[PDB]
RNA sequence: CUUGACUGCGAGACUGACACGUCGAGCAGGGAGGAAACUCGGGCUUAGUGAACCGGUGGUACCGUGUGGAAGGGCCAUCG
RNA sequence: GUAGGGGAGCGUUCAGUCCGCGGAGAAGCCAUACCGGAAGGAGUGGUGGAGCCGACUGAAGUGCGGAUGCCGGCAUGAGUAACGAUAAAAGAAGUGAGAAUCUUCUUCGCCGUAAGGACAAGGGUUCCUGGGGAAGGGUCGUCCGCCCAGGGAAAGUCGG
RNA sequence: GCGAGAGCUAACUUCCGUAGCCGAGAGGGAAACAACCCAGACCAUCAGCUAAGGUCCCUAAAUGAUCGCUCAGUGGUUAA
RNA sequence: AACCGAACCUGGAGAUAGCUAGUUCUCCCCGAAAUGUAUUGAGGUACAGCCUCGGAUGUUGACCAUGUCCUGUAGAGCAC
RNA sequence: GGUCAAGAUAGUAAGGGUCCACGGUGGAUGCCCUGGCGCUGGAGCCGAUGAAGGACGCGAUUACCUGCGAAAAGCCCCGACGAGCUGGAGAUACGCUUUGACUCGGGGAUGUCCGAAUGGGGAAACCCACCUCGUAAGAGGUAUCCGCAAGGAUGGGAACUCAGGGAACUGAAACAUCUCAGUACCUGAAGGAGAAGAAAGAGAAUUCGAUUCCGUUAGUAGCGGCGAGCGAACCCGGAUCAGCCCAAUCAAGCCGAAGUGGCUGGAAAGCUACACCUCAGAAGGUGAGAGUCCUGUAGGCGAACGAGAGGUCGUUGUUCGUGAAACGAUGACUGAAUCCGCGCGGACCACCGCGCAAGGCUAAAUACUCCCAGUGACCGAUAGCGCAUAGUACCGUGAGGGAAAGGUGAAAAGAACCCCGGGAGGGGAGUGAAAGAGAACCUGAAACCGUGGACUUACAAGCAGUCAUGGCACCUUAUGCGUGUUAUGGCGUGCCUAUUGAAGCAUGAGCCGGCGACUUAGACCUGACGUGCGAGCUUAAGUUGAAAAACGGAGGCGGAGC
């Protein structure tokens, strides 16, 4: 007996073309491109979760540093005294702290630089 | 029937190269793997034969759809006697029954029934048993096919 | 319908090819080689380019055909035969078949009870175990 | 003075992908020199070599086709 | 984790068998944010018009992006190049649904040992009348060597 | 990279040896960069410590601390 | 009879092709090799070496200390 | 609040982008069959009485097909059928037929011209004749060979068979013996089969007893640049049997049981409540799935006609390659015995065995499959033959090559009629269940072209993605982990193949569909899983039955090595 692919071939391809969209120009429309833009798509979705994890650590430090240095402190320094009086904070946290939570970031400064000296 | 001859150039047209039109890769042409007469037929070594038909019959009496069955009053050949003969051993009439006997009037009394089939003498197999819900045994060689 | 089969008792083949799940392109040929070639012949013997073992070696002897004899065994005749006797056609609806073919009978087991033997030659240790515990045997003209 | 540059073998190892190749105590038949214990199956050693196949030759009496013989063939030797 | 060996499975058809659906609507197709570890598979909505899902088992022409692969369709190049001799055209008149192109008229331009005329070889109704305008015409066509129908060809002396 | 040969103490050179690496290795670093320095990615996380390598801005992190040097932009490409 | 150092057509014929391409479903576990030795053999085949599956075996492996023998390079030296 | 000043941001889209809606293009997919394909079985020749195959003709209108032959879609006779018929073809008018048409079976008659062509020629289907009878119109004859005559031969046939002739590529990893292989092809003859056949035989048992066929012996004995590779037979089991003579019943047809009511529906066959048949539940048609409507099936009948010697030299055949070369077999030379004789037993000799050369026929089993029928874990429109038909269109001076082609509906009820246009095309209407079937008439994928809409886009540098956030939009697995779109950021070297190393300025490819490649065979080899019997395991050819399987010990594997 013979098996024509009948089916089988266009059930894949949508499959592709349905992940397929918003896609600049034949990407979104062609199988092959579709499918290989998609090979490289993958390349960037995994490493850029991981990646996505530094980033985000990044903008919460940057943010801490300013923190401290708008009193006088270097975010190493506050850190580091955050680390001396054993306040456990994420790092995170500490951002939050530090742009949406004024006075607390005062205080929590006051006792990273106590601890320092 | 689409001759050897070689179709064109070698060399030289700037197209795929080609030999004939009866290639695997040409509509129309040959299928490649495509298969062909033969038999998946091999002998099963009788040891075997004998134990599953056994097994079957088996199967069957510890379930059981065994009726083991020595006479038929089928009147002369009518189907409407097989139909109430049926009735009255407990054939309701919602199984598939496999008929073997040896009296030409019981069959062509349980030939036109949707329900049954009707095998002959020895011609019987694991088969059509287990392709069916009950077996008309019948009785008489049975003990004596026992030995 | 009810059934089913021995677990094990059929293994689905191999179609290679279809995939990198898979057995991805190749075919488990690798890359390139003699190998690689829907053609057949190579073929089993063909060591090298070369010239092989197989007709570097000395051809010794020849090639007879010769009488070859059929066994029979003592632990055979013996233990729990109990002696129905070796007639002709007895031994052969037993355990001992061939045709065109002469039978004889040699030692390897022990000895006892006495039998007299019916076979178309012997081993000298067989007829000596044989008669030493009570039996013939049989030799034709 | 001599023919151990010897037949029948081979414990155990070196070596090599394979095939080869290398060393060897000891046993037998039977010798050689020493008065002896001994030593010898080639040279201080490591190069001085060519697998199969087909054929010559000296033994050998295993095969030889209805049978007994002979052709031919096998085995040891050996020559190209 | 490459060649490679091993393990478990997803989907396609045909087949045996059971559960069973379907004109109050099958398959196939179309949309989607649900489910499964993945091959995949469900819910509902729109399509369609007469067949089909599911489980277990069996057998395969059983899963394609590539082979300057094969068939077919449609894109790019592009409203580009070209419209096939630089012998050349004007105005009036007519017809038609529509005219630079078809039909009259009056001129102009080109061939004139030809670009005239008569045969042969070849072609085969292309000839004539009346009609048509899809396509053939390198544009247009009301026109034609294209389409339709009907007619036309006559030998004792030519030629066999 | 370390050992040597052929080269011209030439080669992204070639022929051996030897360790690691790429091949078949993603991740950070060396601007960029198969081989180099750190390091071997079973999935998830908007969680923490470190390695090589870094901390004026681009660009995460001391425009750090003390004892000095060079003033040549050396740093940021060579020699008698 | 539009490409003649050997017409075109059909056929043997699916000649051969140590060569070039191409070889489609998914997840998991392991995981190489480009060294040797031959080869009318060098971009090809044989055997080993290396992977993997499975049955046996039982710590025989592996690194590291010890003990113990083998060596003739680095350096050095001038005894041939 | 007006003027001026500094600073910030908005909107427009020529066009494009993403998404969405809606068509177009095209004809994938699903469904279907009016066409294939294989296996089993049956059947198997035609022709000088003109074959296959044609040319031209026959029609009320006739281009193609079909049937036919100037007696021309037909003519006579018989038989079955009994109401319609007047070929596909779907068109009018003409008619025919219950005195029996049409269709079917069975014979007959007529059968132009070409073609073995055959009166002679010829560029097949055309040209020109001579002779006999006829009043003419016509009819017959006029080839050649075997024969006394009567009579037979000529040509065609897919394969099957026999014979004369007889390749190469290939393999031996080169080649020449060798292998391919007496294969491809050419030719001759012949049949429904053919060939072979009635022992100077196999042979080794003083056994069998014509042949052909299958199983097996058996990849055994042997052959061979003893390399590649080549490879018997006797015995044993089956198929089918035969040994004779000469020279001193199917083919036309008929007849055949048993349901209605309500329900959905455009439509009942389906749902349902109660029914009956069965030797009949195989199938197909009927508005959607029918045992009980129809045609049928099980069954029963069934026709006038109808069919049942030796030797030598060069060589070769078998496993036979000069090898110890037997034997047959023939080309050239030689050409013995005929019974107290001849031939063989693988050189050769004796012995001892098997045999009757020089003359012929022979059914049966076996091979094939143009054709007929039945079936199918064979195909359903890129499949399947090349063809849903066509060797046609088309190409070729020729030999030769050679396509794609499928679908309205249940039924034509095929759209009178009004509207814009010359038309084409469409918009109504009307039919239908549906015109979301309208004749470019089943579904209608994708590339590809467009209209509309959302959000966006004119200081921007890009493998076109990712990932983070803001904007805007939407709310039928969908108000949160949202979905569409977007701005800004970070980050980021298409895929495949080939490689020491690929974004590579290295190979491939315009795009999307669909077709596209690790298979099959052998009762071979060797392994892993499994199973059934287990010192035991097993059949093959065949036989019988066959909506199934059983029988079949002939041989095979294990049994003991060297
Ligand atoms: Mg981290
Ligand atoms: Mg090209
Ligand atoms: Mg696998
Ligand atoms: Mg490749
Ligand atoms: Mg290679
Ligand atoms: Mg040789
Ligand atoms: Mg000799
Ligand atoms: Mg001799
Ligand atoms: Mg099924
Ligand atoms: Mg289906
Ligand atoms: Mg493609
Ligand atoms: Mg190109
Ligand atoms: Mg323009
Ligand atoms: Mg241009
Ligand atoms: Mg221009
Ligand atoms: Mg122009
Ligand atoms: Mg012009
Ligand atoms: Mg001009
Ligand atoms: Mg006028
Ligand atoms: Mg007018
Ligand atoms: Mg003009
Ligand atoms: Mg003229
Ligand atoms: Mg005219
Ligand atoms: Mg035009
Ligand atoms: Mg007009
Ligand atoms: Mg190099
Ligand atoms: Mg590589
Ligand atoms: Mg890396
Ligand atoms: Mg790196
Ligand atoms: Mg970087
Ligand atoms: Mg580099
Ligand atoms: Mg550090
Ligand atoms: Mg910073
Ligand atoms: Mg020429
Ligand atoms: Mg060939
Ligand atoms: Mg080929
Ligand atoms: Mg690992
Ligand atoms: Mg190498
Ligand atoms: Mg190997
Ligand atoms: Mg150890
Ligand atoms: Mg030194
Ligand atoms: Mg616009
Ligand atoms: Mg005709
Ligand atoms: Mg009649
Ligand atoms: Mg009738
Ligand atoms: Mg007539
Ligand atoms: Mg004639
Ligand atoms: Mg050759
Ligand atoms: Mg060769
Ligand atoms: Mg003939
Ligand atoms: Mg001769
Ligand atoms: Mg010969
Ligand atoms: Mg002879
Ligand atoms: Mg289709
Ligand atoms: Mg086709
Ligand atoms: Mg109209
Ligand atoms: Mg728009
Ligand atoms: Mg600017
Ligand atoms: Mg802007
Ligand atoms: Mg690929
Ligand atoms: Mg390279
Ligand atoms: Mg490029
Ligand atoms: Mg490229
Ligand atoms: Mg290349
Ligand atoms: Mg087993």
């Amino acid at each position: 007996p013979r098996a024509k692919t009948g089916i089988v071939r266009r059930r894949r391809h949508k499959k592709v073309l349905k992940r397929a969209k918003g896609f600049w120009g034949s990407r979104s429309k062609q199988y092959r491109n579709a499918f290989q833009t998609l090979l490289n798509a993958a390349t960037y979705e995994y490493r850029d979760r991981r990646n996505k994890k530094r980033d985000f650590r990044r903008l919460w430090i940057q943010r801490i540093n300013a923190g401290a240095r708008l009193h006088g402190m270097n975010y190493s320094t506050f850190i580091n005294g955050l680390k001396r009086a054993n306040i456990d904070l994420n790092r995170k946290v500490l951002a939050d702290i530090a742009a949406r939570e004024p006075e607390a970031f005062k205080a929590l400064v006051d006792a990273s630089r106590n601890a320092r000296q | 029937s689409k001759t050897g001859r070689k179709m064109y150039g070698q060399k030289g047209t700037g197209n795929a190269r080609h030999g004939d039109r009866s290639v695997p890769t040409f509509v129309g042409g040959g299928v490649a793997f495509g298969p062909k007469p033969r038999s998946y037929d091999y002998t099963l070594p009788r040891q075997v034969r004998q134990l599953g038909l056994a097994m079957a019959i088996a199967s069957r009496q510890e379930g059981g759809k065994l009726v083991a069955v020595d006479g038929f009053d089928i009147a002369d050949a009518k189907t409407k006697n097989f139909i109430s003969w049926a009735k009255q051993n407990g054939l309701d009439g919602t199984e598939k029954v496999l008929l073997v006997t040896d009296d030409e009037n019981t069959r062509r009394a349980a030939r036109n029934v949707s329900w049954v089939s009707v095998l002959p003498v020895a011609g019987v197999n694991v088969y059509d048993i287990l392709r069916h819900d009950r077996l008309v045994i019948d009785a008489a060689a049975l003990e004596i096919v026992e030995e | 319908h009810d059934l089913k089969p021995t677990p094990g008792s059929r293994k689905d083949r191999k179609r290679v090819g279809r995939g990198p799940g898979g057995t991805d392109k190749t075919a488990g040929r690798g890359h390139k080689g003699q190998k690689s070639r829907s053609g057949a012949g190579k073929g089993a013997f063909f060591e090298g380019g070369r010239s092989r073992l197989i007709a570097r070696l000395p051809k010794r002897g020849f090639n007879n055909v010769g009488t070859t004899y059929e066994v029979v065994k003592l632990s055979q005749l013996q233990d729990l035969e109990d002696t129905t006797f070796d007639r002709d056609t007895l031994e052969a609806y037993r355990l001992v078949r061939r045709k065109n073919r002469p039978v004889k009978l040699l030692a390897s087991g022990e000895i006892s009870r006495a039998v007299t033997v019916h076979v178309d030659a012997a081993s000298a240790a067989a007829i000596k175990a044989v008669e030493a515990a009570g039996g013939r045997v049989v030799l034709p003209e």
